[PDB]
């Protein structure tokens, strides 16, 4: 659960410092360690989307879901959007060093939004499940 | 019909140019000197007028607003007007040049706002020798070109808004 | 003579300031404009060899000639040696901005050593003839 795998491929993702607690507004860094051993190199790109996802239910559940989505969307933001990971040769690793900043106090357990897509078959693997940011 | 004599210009030189070629860095403005001589031995021109003229102003269909909404029309038309009237500017040009005289005049090329097809620049001048103070002036043309290149520089391809929600 | 052409091609070279005087030991720069108009982009590479060219004659000529090569070899250096000019597409110009510094005062009229070579047909076009450095 903490270490995530990619569908229709071999690559594996894990944040080195999975659990991190910091204060509001102080930029902090992660290390998205990568394992790639499938056949050939990749040019995957990681990005964070600060857009409110569309809801699909009673209002008591709809607004719960929307509060979750809104906090995910505009709680934490990435200082390295559209960071093309340069090359990952086969049977090798990479440290996609990311940088963040938070603006809304709370606990972003298994933070969504941070998704990485591969420019070989258009995957949308949710790599953000391995992070447990806590900004006060 | 037999007129009076008419003079000629030759574009003796340009200071910071080589074969009428040069580059900008897409935002930096520069200036240089144009040296022109009056080859005639008797006549003296009493009129000069400089019109800058450019590749994008050449290479548009003269009917281009048929299928276009106002919002997309306005931005192109504004940048076109700006590029026409301010991309190349003339400072302290001369008014009269005596026969067999060479004159240097300054020209300021600035492109803070031009699209990524401004590859070409066709400054054409028109100089006029005064008639015998009766009716008119005898004009002429001269259409020296320039091949100005544009290099990429800092560019913003996206943004967001993400409104704040609470003080820090 | 100040303008220099290339053999078996149409590329042209010129320095923006062919004549420059500067005190010895101050790093300066000369902007080498490279007008390409022939057919295709180039990958020409600039380099300066600080090597005494072997001499081929009486001693009066021989030592004059040796002193000439020695002065050429170890008078000036280029702080950006083995520069890879990135790309110069056809019908375009590039500014190969070079940085130099002198260590032996003199008049390096039509300085040799500096010769950009085309990495397309293995030419040795001597672009150094367009520079007339004078270091006090």
């Amino acid at each position: 659960t903490s270490l995530v795998n990619s569908k229709l491929s071999n690559v594996k993702f894990k944040f080195i410092n999975s659990n991190i607690k910091v204060i509001k507004g102080e930029k902090f860094t992660m290390r998205l360690q990568i394992i790639n051993s499938s056949s050939s190199p990749l040019d995957l790109v990681v990005y964070y989307n600060n857009t409110i996802n569309p809801i699909p239910l009673t209002l008591e559940n709809q607004y719960q879901l929307h509060n979750k989505y809104r906090k995910i969307a505009e709680g934490i933001i990435l200082l390295s959007n559209d960071y093309k990971i340069p090359v990952v040769p086969p049977r090798e690793t990479y440290f996609a060093d990311l940088r963040f900043i938070g603006i809304m106090s709370g606990y972003y357990g298994t933070l969504s939004g941070l998704k990485v897509l591969d420019l070989n078959t258009n995957e949308l693997i949710e790599v953000g499940n391995g992070a447990s940011v806590l900004i006060q | 019909k037999i007129l009076p004599e008419q003079p000629q210009l030759e574009l003796l030189s340009t200071s910071k140019m080589t074969r009428n070629s040069w580059m900008m860095l897409d935002g930096t403005k520069t200036d240089f000197h144009i040296t022109v001589r009056n080859k005639s031995l008797s006549c003296a021109i009493n009129h000069i007028k400089i019109i800058p003229m450019n590749n994008i102003e050449q290479m548009l269909k003269p009917d281009y607003w048929k299928k276009m909404p106002p919002d997309d029309l306005y931005i192109m038309e504004k940048q076109l007007d700006w590029l026409s009237k301010s991309c190349v500017r003339i400072i302290k040009l001369p008014t009269v040049i005596k026969p067999n005289e060479t004159i240097t005049f300054d020209l300021e090329l600035d492109n803070t706002a031009v699209p990524f097809n401004f590859t070409g620049f066709d400054l054409l001048i028109e100089y006029g020798m005064s008639a015998t103070d009766e009716s008119c002036i005898y004009l002429k043309k001269l259409s020296i070109p320039y091949e100005v290149t544009l290099r990429r520089t800092i560019e913003v391809p996206s943004m967001d808004i993400i409104p704040l929600n609470e003080l820090f």
